């Protein structure tokens, strides 16, 4: 019936006249589990495992609650030795799918960029054999496969390493919004002289639209099609894309209009478009999830868009007040300061931002980056002065994280040059010389373009 | 691995500078430049002097700079060492007074190098890695039966990727070894096919010429790679993937930098999850891999010494020892000597004994 | 939502044996928390109100949960650390401090008042598997 | 004298580097994560209590409830977090 903290006190009980009982092992730990007490029944379940080592289903549930705390090499152990054991049940292999997924966007989280490519790769791998073997089809393997093409965007050095042939192999074994985005598997690849980040952008919108089965499921349905649309859009920046994710939402809504993250999307869709209505929805939003302070933000930065300086200050005062350990009321305190005229504050504010970060935003690099080259240009330093040695140190490992996602960034570039230069470390400053000039060959017929090409021949040479 | 308490102590152990350490289970062995190598026994009892239960040897008027010591299951325990000439020279340990027995095991054509740094790999046949003054890194296999009947059997040898002089050398469980410079760089090849697979330079600035890896060292997983350098009068630690070969971030604390002088060696527990590091500033301090962030510190004195006859306040020159630079740090597994255990040897001529709370 | 106030065949399956015999009060104190409730003893030290609370470690044990002992005096905590580790074998056993931390991932978690309602107010992911807590020293 | 005082180097100094260098509000904001709101199921038949099989159902369960918008014992833990302080 589902009411699972009730029947702990009965397992516990009939554990106590018979120990040796496998069935209310599995069943106890499993009501742990329910509850919210991970690690007893991870105790529980490998009590269960020593008893009888056959036991499939103990396996899959240690597995399973293993995963709920990090440990995902013991975890895809298990379930590796699991799915080979007994290759024709599907929720072993949905299993390993979540377990791989959840560790790619974990390893993601904290830095490891190239091993979480890998196990993306491997889960893709993982579902393409489910869906074509196993004739197996849910909503929770589509999930699982939309959460998983993403790295693949974010992480846009490696976008390169994308399996192709099994994702169409998946969607080919396998009406009202196909007319405004136009993606359909049959004229995907069709179209030539586009990047693969183009490419996986449209594999991530059919996955999200092909995973069909109180009107709550068909709500989320549309929601997940409308989010996918505007990480689409705000990619690749084309208008089809914003009209879908807006068609999508008002879906949602109307299945449902008790959830906040629909009012943010929508209010994320329209902020270019008109501004009230984005502000209607941010309020609403807040209103209907008042815990949540990415709203808060949103407004900020919506205000900072229209060129409201006060606004933006007073709810960013208010954010800081209510989220000191986020990093991004820091970055818009900080570019508000540089915007009026303020040096040594907008510096405190750019190193506070980037320090809190810890990694995670590349809008903190950049501008940390950009402001430590700009204060020590023409300000008469010497060699000998150990903090600037630091500083530009710092903003090159900065530059160099930053580039591990968003390679061919002309500015970037540019910013990483003068200080490698600067560093005396010239074969780093050779390799992105060459594809800062390969960028620029590429891009040209006008006058700026020759005298910005004249400039950076300078420093390549001056690189030589 | 939070609380430290010191457990025995031994004052001028040697007549010159104790530069390495090394244990086993059965005992912990540490040369000096005086010549000698001495065996400190692990199992000892209640408030017994560790010079009571100690054997020594001498190997070569020159000096010794590295040690490594072996031991397997027939029981065998072997003891390399390098002299500051030059020479490799290995002793088997038998057993209860101590008995050295010199082996020779190289043959003429390889007693013409000069080597540097030495370390064994333990079988999970056993395999010896050694670096050379011309920057070269030399592989072999050690086996024990043909009856007794030692043999060293080359498998083959590494160039430099650049020539420049080794420093330092690792080999992982996994199979893989990794090799440090003196300008910085480190390279990692893999142990089956003695091809390269990584390759990376960890330098602040190339501005002065002040940049020398010191210490490598593999995580007990292996999946980790620790990295101990130079930054012109500081030390750095920088910390590595070795699956992919990627920087993960770097130890620093108030004093970007992990040491105030200089890092001298380097260690991992028994987990893998903390990390220890001597300094030439005379302090072990210890952090958390995961969260890249310090734990504890340890102070060293001249007067940590227990018999107060063996404390050695200054040099021979009048120079102040109160707080001594520590030479070389070791973890030692548990029940080696019911929780983990650390030895270290400083400028003093003092080799100290420290347990883990818990 | 209730207060009340107050051998062989009741219990056949202990968490724990001792070599004495348990007074009339701490056998009343076992019954009623193998039953499933809470137990307030009031008795004079030295009376054994700590057969109680190693019952309760050793129950909570045996359900694969944990127990947290706090007392509001910081020079009792390394006293029942050293204590409780002597008495109990198979059994793990940690001590929590505002700096020291030993033995974390222990079974019994030893550490005073103050650190508890810390952590209470900063939603501490160590109370999900927390069955028994002890006041002593009330 | 030569080496100190006259020798030309091809390294430029922090001097003539300064004499002769010269030095969108979508992407700052974070699009919600997908909503997921299916599980497993499974069932028990037999009186020693053996699982026969599963079905995929609704929970009735907010969806992506952590540490910073949730009092309830269910939701989601942070591992990266210190887990005793």
């Amino acid at each position: 019936k589902q009411e699972e903290s009730d029947s702990i006190e009965w397992f516990q009980s009939a554990l106590r006249v018979d120990p040796n009982d496998v069935e209310s092992w599995v069943g106890l730990g499993q009501a742990y589990h329910a509850c919210g007490r991970i690690e007893a029944s991870i105790k529980v379940f490998d009590k269960a495992i020593q008893l009888r080592p056959s036991h499939t289903f103990a396996q899959y549930f240690k597995a399973i609650s293993l995963c709920d705390v990090g440990e995902y090499l013991e975890s895809l152990d298990i379930l590796e030795k699991v799915c080979q054991e007994a290759a024709t049940e599907e929720s072993f292999q949905i299993g390993l799918v979540e377990v791989l997924m959840r560790c790619s966007l974990d390893l993601y989280s904290q830095g490891f960029l190239l091993k979480s490519v890998s196990i993306a790769k491997d889960t893709i791998e993982r579902i393409k054999i489910i869906i074509s073997e196993l004739k197996c089809e849910n909503q929770q393997v589509w999930i699982y496969l939309s959460q998983v093409l993403r790295l693949f965007i974010w992480i846009e050095s490696k976008v390169d390493t994308l399996p192709v042939e099994s994702l169409v192999s998946i969607f080919e074994n396998s009406e009202e919004i196909d007319s405004v985005d136009n993606i359909k598997i049959d004229t995907l690849l069709d179209s030539t002289t586009d990047d693969n980040v183009s490419i996986a952008c449209k594999f991530l919108i059919l996955a999200s639209k092909y995973s069909v089965s109180a009107g709550t499921v068909r709500a989320s349905y549309w929601y997940n099609i409308g989010i996918s649309e505007l990480t689409a859009f705000i990619t690749l920046k084309e208008p089809q894309y914003r009209d879908a994710a807006i068609f999508a939402f008002k879906k949602s809504i109307q299945l449902q209009s008790n959830t906040s993250e629909t009012w943010i999307g929508l209010g994320i869709a329209t902020m270019d478009i008109n501004f009230r209505v984005s502000q209607h929805c941010f309020i609403k939003a807040t209103a209907l999830e008042p815990k949540a302070t990415n709203t808060w933000f949103n407004l900020a930065m919506l205000g900072l868009k229209k060129k409201d300086t006060e606004f933006a200050q007073q709810v960013l005062n208010k954010l800081q007040s209510l989220a000191p350990q986020d990093s991004s009321p820091w970055l818009g305190m900080a570019l508000i300061l540089e915007e009026q005229g303020d040096i040594i504050g907008s510096s405190k504010l750019f190193a506070h931002s980037f320090i809190l970060s810890n990694g995670r935003s590349k809008a903190a690099q950049f501008m940390y980056a950009k402001n430590v080259l700009e204060n020590h240009i023409n300000n008469g330093d010497d060699e000998r002065d150990i903090e600037t040695v630091e500083k530009l140190t710092t903003a090159s490992i900065a530059l160099e994280q930053f580039f591990k996602k968003s390679p061919d960034s002309q500015f970037a570039l540019q910013c990483a040059l003068l200080t490698l230069e600067r560093l005396h470390h010239y074969e780093n400053a050779n390799e992105l010389a060459n594809r800062l000039i390969g960028i620029l060959e590429k891009k040209f017929q006008d006058e700026r373009e020759l005298f910005n090409f004249a400039i950076i021949k300078g420093q390549f040479a001056r690189i030589h | 691995s939070k609380v430290f308490i010191a457990t025995a102590n031994a004052g001028k152990a040697h007549d010159a500078d104790i530069f390495s350490v090394s244990a086993c289970n059965s005992f912990t062995v540490s040369c000096s430049g005086d010549g000698y190598l001495k065996v400190w026994d692990n199992k000892l009892l209640d408030n017994e002097n560790p010079k009571d239960k100690s054997y020594s040897h001498f190997v070569h008027k020159s000096g010794l700079h590295h040690v490594d010591v072996l031991q397997a299951i027939f029981e065998l325990c072997l003891v390399a060492t390098t002299s500051f000439s030059g020479d490799l020279l290995f002793y088997r340990i038998t057993r209860k007074k101590v008995i050295f027995e010199k082996l020779d095991l190289l043959d003429s054509d390889m007693k013409k190098h000069s080597f540097w740094a030495l370390k064994w790999g333990a079988s999970n046949s056993h395999r010896l890695v050694a670096t050379d003054v011309k920057g070269t890194t030399y592989i072999w296999k050690f086996h024990p039966f043909a009856n007794w009947s030692p043999t060293l059997e080359l498998q083959g040898t590494v160039e430099s990727p650049m020539s420049q002089f080794a420093t330092s050398v690792d080999i992982s469980e996994r199979g893989l070894i990794a090799t440090g410079f003196n300008n910085g760089t480190v390279q990692i090849s893999e142990l089956s096919t003695l091809r390269p697979l990584y390759n990376f330079e960890s330098q602040h600035s190339m501005i002065n010429n002040s940049n020398s890896i010191r210490s490598v060292k593999f995580s007990p997983q292996g999946s980790l790679l620790a990295i101990a350098h130079d930054s012109n009068s500081f030390g750095c630690i920088t910390l590595y993937e070795t699956e992919f070969g990627e920087r993960i971030g770097s130890l620093s604390v108030p004093t970007e930098f992990a040491h105030s002088s200089w890092v001298m060696s380097l260690s991992f527990n028994d987990s893998g999850e903390t990390l220890c590091s001597a300094g030439w500033d005379g302090k072990l301090r210890f952090w958390d891999v995961k969260t890249k962030e310090r734990i504890t510190t340890l102070n060293m004195h001249c007067d940590d010494i227990e018999i107060e006859e063996d404390i050695l306040a200054v040099d021979e020159h009048g120079d102040s020892l109160a707080e001594p630079g520590v030479f070389d740090v070791k973890f030692l597994k548990k029940g080696w000597r019911l929780n983990e255990s650390l030895c270290c040897v400083c400028l003093d001529r003092s080799i100290r004994w420290f347990r883990e709370a818990g | 939502e209730w207060a009340h106030v107050v051998f062989d065949e009741l219990i056949p399956n202990p968490a724990r044996s001792w070599p004495f015999e348990l007074d009339t009060f701490q056998k009343e104190a076992v019954y009623h928390l193998e039953q499933g409730d809470s137990v307030f003893v009031a008795a004079h030290t030295s009376a054994g109100k700590t057969v109680v609370a190693e019952y309760a470690i050793a129950m909570a044990h045996r359900n694969m949960t944990k127990t947290i002992y706090t007392s509001p005096i910081k020079a009792l905590s390394n006293q029942k650390f050293r204590d409780f580790k002597e008495t109990f074998d198979d059994v793990n056993i940690g001590l929590i401090t505002g700096d020291v931390q030993i033995n974390p991932d222990a079974n019994c978690l030893i550490m005073t008042t103050e650190i508890l309602r810390s952590m209470l107010y900063r939603g501490a992911d160590l109370i999900r598997d927390v069955e028994f807590v002890i006041f002593d020293e009330v | 004298i030569k080496d100190r005082f006259l020798r030309p180097s091809n390294a430029l100094p922090w001097s003539l580097l300064d004499m002769v260098q010269d030095v969108d509000y979508k992407e700052l904001l974070k699009v919600p994560d997908p909503i997921n709101r299916t599980s497993y199921q499974f069932k028990r038949t037999g009186l020693e209590g053996k699982i026969s099989g599963y079905k995929e159902e609704v929970d009735l369960k907010v969806a992506n409830a952590n540490a910073s918008n949730s009092l309830s014992i269910t939701r989601s833990i942070n591992h990266n977090q210190n887990s005793v302080r």
